[PDB]
């Protein structure tokens, strides 16, 4: 049989929670129908402090742990029943994703409005990957499913980036946000599509499963968005051609929508800006001021 | 009614192309009939107008392959001329649009008028600084220009105090957007290297003038770079300047300093260094340096006078009230105490 | 300016009360000429209380005058009058 109802429920039932008891601080409360902590995370959820300095980049090294995990799992068949002590892959994921709910549960109690709190893009990564790992081991078996979903995290790298000392361009930042955007759809993409299509459409019971390997699956994603189209991969069941058409669709409109990053970052390229080096013996004469053509 | 078209015109071509392949071209007694679905269709036109051409389905009768042709040389020319508008309406994006919260428990201020880089820069750099006490007020901005990409990421380093909003001073929308009202005050800047200055000035008068409009008991601190635009700033009925509304104008200030200096040399640059909140540095080699910033490390602070030294002794205890508190000091002002 | 230069004279005494009636080429600026007013831009001109009060007069009032005087001329020869 299969237990992604288990995962889906848990991770659907929590946000649909979460949803009604925010939005009923106005609902209830419709005309009668502390702090000093609560900005405390604050000022650790932020990069003001050197313990928010030190969060983040454990942040960035645990989801690329998880994504490297992901990337291993991928590797093996889709649902297995596997005790959980066993194997060494089972508890680092805990730890990663523990860790992970630790910071969203300091962002939580720092939250301004945790109605808008509640649609951020990190914290519905956080809470569609956490409950699926808490019920595999109350299940004791694997399920890949959205566990690519940590990828979307590689959009932070660039704000990292602000604090090593490595990059000091402004504009190369904007370059590399633009590649970490990049990659991180790139690479949920290809999990969406590699899920979708290695288990088939449920009301065909399962029967029209297409082996995909996950970086064939890469590879096809790429062949996709860059208008090749060679066929030599492409996707069988119902619901992988439904959601290759959308996402060509997506794809297209944020490339449309990037045009004038690409405009505006290729092309600014300067003229100079090193130093001239110094020949020994040889002599060299500065000629500046009204420099034109004639 | 651009997304409605585009919608309309894949079902219907998709529609078009089902009819065509499900039933075989006549010029072979029928005997072309193709079973693909409807959406197989759909899925055929998204595939053959993205460009990708698959080629896992394909259109296989004689009417089928026409059509395509024809009308992938028809949408291809449709959608270059919808090119246009998609270029017009994708750019209309807004930056920081929103609204300001009032935090109990917390003073604000909003700074308005002619900003940019440098002058933010320099406001931020006088304004939260480390050798000042704490300073918990926090900062809202507004122009009517979006704000550029550095001066975001110096808000960013700032996130704390400083954030911005996007509005017209002049809208009493956008004053009422970022809580005018519950400001403690207003901080108008002026752009004082821009050609014909009296057109800044009045620029100015009209920012004020819309404030005190929308807010009468409101503290305006503004820049002229006149003094009979300072005397016209003086004729607004709430122009009260006896309890903050403060006019520093730049021009007379200065020359005020010039003029100082040529009474005493070197008064202007000691004025300027009092004034100045500086972050007192001793370096250990012995230079003039040295002795130029242990001076320059006093600064300026205002107290009323206490009850021993307030009753009819003001000059007297000006005499020796200083060896004894370690200080310097000096009816209506408090110039030279004497006698 | 002028206006609120007036608003805020004093000579023994105030001169608030003093009759003012003030030109504007942008309708949009009246909401200046007082200070007790709601300031609401969506609010037309004739709504706004300077207008009503009789102290602010612009030129887009006279706008309307055309359709007024072509669906009846003798309306125009009246005002002449
Ligand atoms: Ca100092
Ligand atoms: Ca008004």
């Amino acid at each position: 049989q299969r237990m992604w109802w288990a995962f889906l429920a848990s991770s659907m039932v929590t946000f649909f929670g979460g949803l009604f008891i925010i939005l009923l601080w106005r609902t209830l409360k419709y005309l009668w129908t502390m702090t000093s902590v609560k900005d405390w995370a604050g000022v650790m959820i932020s990069a003001q402090t050197l313990t928010g300095r030190v969060l983040v980049v454990l942040v960035f090294a645990l989801s690329i742990g998880a994504l490297v995990i992901y990337f291993i799992d991928s590797s093996n068949p889709i649902e297995s029943c596997q005790n959980f002590y066993k194997d060494f892959t089972l508890q680092i994921d805990m730890a990663f994703n523990v860790f992970f709910l630790l910071y969203f549960g300091l962002r939580f109690i720092a939250a301004n409005d945790k109605l808008w709190f509640w649609l951020e893009v990190n914290s519905v990564v956080d809470f569609f990957t956490v409950p699926p790992v808490f019920v595999s081991v109350y299940l004791n078996r694997s399920w890949l499913g959205l566990r690519f979903l940590r990828a979307l995290r590689l959009i932070q790298f660039s704000e990292i980036l602000q604090f090593l000392n490595i990059l000091k361009t402004s504009n190369s930042i904007k370059l590399v946000n633009l590649l970490s955007i990049f990659i991180s759809t790139w690479l949920t993409a290809a999990g969406f599509i590699h899920l979708v299509e290695n288990s088939g459409d449920p009301w065909e019971n399962f029967q029209n499963n297409q082996a995909l390997t996950y970086w064939e699956c890469v590879y096809l994603l790429m062949v996709t968005m860059s208008t090749v189209g060679y066929g030599d991969v492409y996707a069988k069941t119902t619901l992988g051609r439904l959601f290759m058409v959308f996402f060509i669709l997506g794809g297209l409109a944020m490339f449309a929508s990037y045009v004038p990053e690409i405009i505006e970052l290729i092309g600014n390229r300067k003229k100079y800006g090193g130093s001239y080096s110094a020949v020994s013996g040889r002599k060299h004469i500065v000629v500046c001021g009204h420099i034109t053509l004639e | 009614n651009l997304l409605s078209i585009f919608i309309s015109t894949w079902l219907t071509a998709a529609g078009f192309i089902h009819l065509v392949e499900n039933s075989g071209d006549p010029w072979e007694n029928f005997q072309n009939n193709q079973a693909l679905t409807y959406w197989e269709c759909v899925y055929l036109l998204m595939v053959t107008m993205s460009t990708v051409g698959y080629g896992d389905v394909y259109a296989k009768t004689t009417l089928g392959r026409l059509f395509m042709v024809f009308f992938i040389l028809g949408g291809l020319a449709m959608f270059a001329s919808y090119v246009p508008e998609i270029i017009e309406l994708i750019g209309n994006r807004k930056k920081y649009g929103g609204s300001y919260s009032a935090v109990s428990g917390r003073k604000h201020i909003v700074v308005c008028g002619h900003i940019t880089l440098e002058s933010v820069s320099n406001f931020l750099k006088a304004f939260l600084h480390k050798a000042r006490d704490d300073v918990n007020v926090e900062i809202v901005f507004l122009h009517n220009i979006s704000p550029n990409l550095e001066l975001e990421a110096l808000f960013k380093r700032h996130f704390t105090q400083v954030e911005f909003y996007q509005g017209s001073v002049l809208n009493p929308h956008d004053l009422a957007r970022v809580k005018i009202e519950s400001a403690d005050a207003c901080l108008i800047l002026a752009n004082k290297y821009c050609a014909d200055p009296d057109a800044e000035d009045a620029s100015n008068i009209m920012r004020v003038i819309s404030i005190k409009n929308y807010h009468p008991k409101i503290r305006i601190i503004t820049q002229m770079l006149q003094y009979h635009n300072k005397a016209h700033l003086l004729n607004i009925p709430s122009w009260n300047w006896k309890e903050g509304d403060d006019a520093i104008c730049l021009a007379e200030l200065k020359l005020g300093f010039i003029a100082q200096s040529c009474l005493a040399q070197g008064l202007s640059t000691m004025l300027a260094n009092l004034f100045s909140m500086r972050s007192f540095i001793k370096i250990e080699e012995d230079t003039w340096q040295k002795y130029y910033l242990e001076g320059v490390s006093n600064e300026m602070y205002t107290e009323y006078l206490s009850s021993a030294f307030v009753g009819l002794s003001f000059p007297t205890v000006c005499e020796l009230c200083f060896v004894k508190l370690k200080l310097l000091m000096i009816s209506r002002i408090l110039i030279n105490p004497g006698n | 300016l002028a206006s609120l230069n007036i608003k805020s004279m004093q000579f023994d005494t105030t001169g608030v009360n003093i009759p003012i009636i003030t030109e504007l080429v942008n309708d949009t600026n009246v909401q200046f000429l007082d200070q007790d007013d709601d300031d609401d831009p969506d609010t037309e001109l004739y709504l706004t209380q300077p207008f009503a009060c009789g102290t602010a007069f612009a030129v887009s009032v006279l706008d309307s005058l055309m359709s007024a005087t072509y669906f009846n001329d003798n309306i125009l020869t009246l005002i002449r009058t």
